[PDB]
RNA sequence: GGCCGGGAACUCAAAGGAGACUGCCAGUGAUAAACUGGAGGAAGGUGGGGAUGACGUCAAGUCAUCAUGGCCCUUACGACCAGGGCUACACACGUGCUACAAUGGCGCAUACAAAGAGAAGCGACCUCGCGAGAGCAAGCGGACCUCAUAAAGUGCGUCGUAGUCCGGAUUGGAGUCUGCAACUCGACUCCAUGAAGUCGGAAUCGCUAGUAAUCGUGGAUCAGAAUGCCACGGUGAAUACGU
RNA sequence: UCGGGCUCAUAACCCGA
RNA sequence: AUGUUU
């Protein structure tokens, strides 16, 4: 989130998801940048979030920007 | 220590010998104010196992990734057990 | 503990000249800041002038006189009970007995700032008032009824 | 009248009273009363109804006590309604920013039931 | 003018260095601002002996690195080598520039 | 004639300029109490003048350099005392006796490493 | 304007020394040692602080610094990469930091140290920014410049013993930067919020003097995260019969 | 009963709930 | 009081 003015994303992904994104859609795209921040393009897409042993298909509304992968994921365990 | 170790961190450093040597700043202009691309800043794939911050030090003697002396490169042990003999020209146990 | 000294003593009164008196300035003094606590043990006294009124050299030592004890008692182990053998005190630790519970209460006054705190205590004596004199006459009860050690 | 909204804490400095207002700190409080010309200090029974009334006047300008607690109540809502970890750890009672659950943390969780 | 700053680990390259480096260039005599003293950059190091735990212990040390100035003042081309091509000390380090 | 104190101790050190004559003090740019003065009992300078008076007799211009407060102006004492003896090598038997010729020999205490503060160490409950 | 020349007087710097040794005086004391006072001296009776840790004990600790007897793994207990974790929590303990406040808080102006730091470094100056800081760019490899603008303290405005003009946790929104990269897990700033807490049971620790106590300063490690460690000075006590 | 302290450690003892 | 644990 906190990226001043320009903030970081992992590449691997963008030529992953509009690379996908274009034709129509399909099975869920396994991610794997919990420090890349939410692209608004990625809109409501099939993926999934690693969590350090498998990954959580979640999406974001119109409300989740400045934040990444990694929050909307769990990492660790409790309770 | 642990020359597999060792090893695998040579290579964290021979990197920067590399891309940091120069091209660390090809794209560090392009980075900062000074219109103003993106194209080099998302297309920026070249230094993963190399960073000039991922390189530990080590004992020089040993390999010890603790109780580093820049001044010198050693660790406590080696430094001091060194010292001790004299391979360091004007080290004497300090005693104010 | 197989030795013994003397005493150490320091620069006396800034001006009316009293050596003790800097006891007064040092063991209220805390921090270490001896140059606010000539700022209270001196101020006192340029406060309690129109107060009492007759030098106030003598207006502190004057109620100060109703503070000093005389005689305390001492926890001595004999055969397994520890009796609490009284003492007469000396003049030397006497005076200091005085000026530390003096100044405990003043700051244990709980009003506003202590110039006037301590004020307050430095003449509660001789009128007889307050928890520095309380202690007094306080350490004169545990003693002679204990007389029956000494 | 009540100052800006319900609660009006007279008898005392400008600025120190007017931070009783729920939403403005010594600073937010300062700066809006040179915009008046009140004094920052003073009780505010040197003052006088043109210096009261007209501090509303901007202060309406800006959300304070009524919707301000409100908007954070919220805020705290909009953090949850999503699976993710600020807006998680924001419902077990639990600290939300960078602090170690093994030891001192009675004050997000409140004292501890010894 | 030409400067010389001294530094070294010890006396020894300073004591009967800097002397010399002194009545070289003027073998009868020259200006020269002369030898110095100054202070004595000190850099203590301290470090921990017993390996695992025992962080209570430590040992400190301290390379004392010595100096003059010196400094010659008028560069008599006749005496210049005199003492620059005369360059030997034992390790030392003596900068010259202006 | 241009005089000399020494004045140093204390991590602090002055120059008692004893000049002929002139009772008055002018330690940096500033008079005694237009400087140090009104922060400690520090017009314990004239302490050692207080044996053969001063004024028109001497002067005690002064002018303290590095050290803390009561250092400096501490310093100046230690110092004035000896540097009365241009005045007098014979009167420095009427210094010491009130503390005066003999430096301050004590200073800060070197920090060792293993205590808090070179004397006091940590506490040790489960001890 | 130590700003010019200039002067080498002064502090200072720092290599070589001078010095303290029951050495001298008296008493005591076996007219022994030694002790107790004295003089002289900056310094007295191992001057103060360092370093230095006997033969050994706890089969005390460390095969994880490293070395090494044996033993063990050998498409692996070897090896490389990405993400996660060591930064969990329903609790308990140890060492710490900050307050609970007027010997105080905040606003003003102001008074003064010591020791260290530094070329992928310290980075002045001036511009913009509330701000972190960003831009410009000199100087110093350094008794030459940058770190460096000590803090307590001092004199005024004040506030009046209120959980406050105390205290600062917590949290929300917005930002800066160090870095591929700061959700997991970073330091700082801005505004908003303002915690518990009013001096702490049984019990328990430290400290004999420039010590305790308090107030600041620097270093190391180090891209970027010190309430820790190491070191420096400012100021600056009480008390000590006695075992 | 539990949580803390006391001891080298238990119980006992002390504190708190 | 005990410790192979009042
Ligand atoms: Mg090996
Ligand atoms: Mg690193
Ligand atoms: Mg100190
Ligand atoms: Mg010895
Ligand atoms: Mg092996
Ligand atoms: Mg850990
Ligand atoms: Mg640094
Ligand atoms: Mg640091
Ligand atoms: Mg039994
Ligand atoms: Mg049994």
């Amino acid at each position: 989130r906190s990226l001043k003015k320009g903030p970081f994303i992992d590449l691997h992904l963008l030529k992953k998801v509009e690379k996908a994104v274009e034709s129509g859609d399909k099975k869920p795209l396994r991610t794997w940048s919990r420090r890349s921040t939410i692209f608004p393009n990625m809109i409501g897409l099939t993926i999934a979030v690693h969590n350090g042993r498998q990954h959580v298909p979640v999406f974001v509304t119109d409300e989740m920007v400045g934040h990444k992968l990694g929050e909307f994921a769990p990492t660790r365990t409790y309770r | 220590a642990k020359q597999s170790m060792k090893a695998r961190e040579v290579k964290r450093v021979a990197l920067a010998d590399k891309y940091f040597a120069k091209r660390a700043e090809l794209k560090a202009i392009i980075s900062d104010v000074n219109a103003r691309w993106n194209a080099v800043l998302k297309l920026q794939t070249l230094p993963r196992d190399s960073s000039p911050s991922r390189q530990r030090n080590r004992c020089r003697q040993t390999g010890r990734p603790h109780g580093f002396l820049r001044k010198f490169g050693l660790s406590r042990i080696k430094v001091r057990e060194a010292a001790m003999r004299g391979e360091i020209p004007g080290l004497k146990k300090a005693s104010w | 503990r197989r030795r013994v000294i003397g005493q150490r003593k320091i620069l006396p009164d800034p001006k009316f000249g009293s050596e003790l008196l800097a006891k007064f300035v040092n063991i209220l003094m805390v921090d270490g800041k001896k140059s606010t606590a000539e700022s209270i043990v001196y101020s006192a006294l340029e406060t309690l002038a129109q107060r009492s009124g007759k030098s106030e050299l003598e207006a502190f030592e004057v109620a100060l006189e109703n503070v000093r004890p005389t005689v305390e008692v001492k926890s001595r182990r004999v055969g397994g009970s520890t009796y609490q053998v009284p003492v007469e005190v000396r003049p030397v630790r006497r005076n200091a007995l005085a000026m530390r519970w003096i100044v405990e209460a003043a700051r244990k006054r709980g009003d506003k700032s202590m110039a006037l705190r301590l004020a307050n205590e430095l003449s509660d004596a001789a009128e007889n008032k307050g928890t520095a004199v309380k202690k007094r006459e306080d350490v004169h009860r545990m003693a002679e009824a204990n007389k029956a050690f000494a | 009248a009540r100052i800006a909204g319900i609660n009006i804490p007279d008898h005392k400095h400008a600025v120190i009273a007017l931070t009783s207002i729920y939403g403005v700190g010594k600073t937010r409080s300062k700066a809006i009363l040179a915009a008046a010309g009140i004094a920052e200090d003073v009780k505010i029974s040197e003052l006088s109804e043109g210096q009261i009334d007209t501090l509303r006047d901007e202060v309406a300008k800006f959300v304070v006590e009524g919707d301000l607690r409100r908007e954070i109540s919220m805020s705290i809502k909009r953090l949850m309604d999503l699976g993710c970890y600020r807006g998680l750890r924001h419902r077990r009672g639990l600290p939300v920013r960078g602090q170690r659950t093994k030891t001192n943390a009675r004050t997000r969780k409140g004292p501890r039931k010894p | 003018r030409i400067r010389i700053r001294l530094k070294a680990f010890d006396h020894r390259l300073i004591d009967q260095a800097t002397a010399e480096i002194v009545e070289t260039a003027k073998r009868t005599g020259a200006q020269v601002r002369g030898p110095i003293p100054l202070p004595t950059r000190k850099e203590r190091f301290t470090v921990l002996i017993s390996p695992h735990v025992n962080k209570d212990a430590r040992d400190q040390y301290e390379i004392r690195t010595h100096l003059r100035l010196v400094d010659i003042v008028e560069p008599t081309e006749k005496t210049v080598d005199a003492l620059m091509r005369l360059d030997l000390a034992a390790g030392v380090d003596v900068q010259i520039s202006l | 004639n241009q005089y000399y104190g020494t004045g140093r101790r204390k991590s602090s050190a002055a120059r008692v300029f004893i000049k002929p004559g002139n009772g008055k003090i002018v330690i940096n740019q500033r008079s005694l109490e237009q400087y140090f003065g009104r922060e400690t009992a520090r017009m314990v300078v004239r302490q050692p003048l207080e044996l053969v008076d001063m004024v028109e007799k001497l002067d005690l211009y002064i002018t303290v350099k590095g050290g803390g407060i009561s250092g400096q102006a501490g310093a100046i004492r230690h110092g004035i005392t000896r540097a009365l003896m241009e005045y007098d090598e014979s009167l420095r038997s009427e210094l010491r006796k009130a503390g005066f010729v003999t430096r301050d020999a004590r200073q800060v205490e070197r920090k060792k490493v293993g205590l808090r503060k070179a004397r006091r160490r940590p506490q040790f409950s489960k001890r």
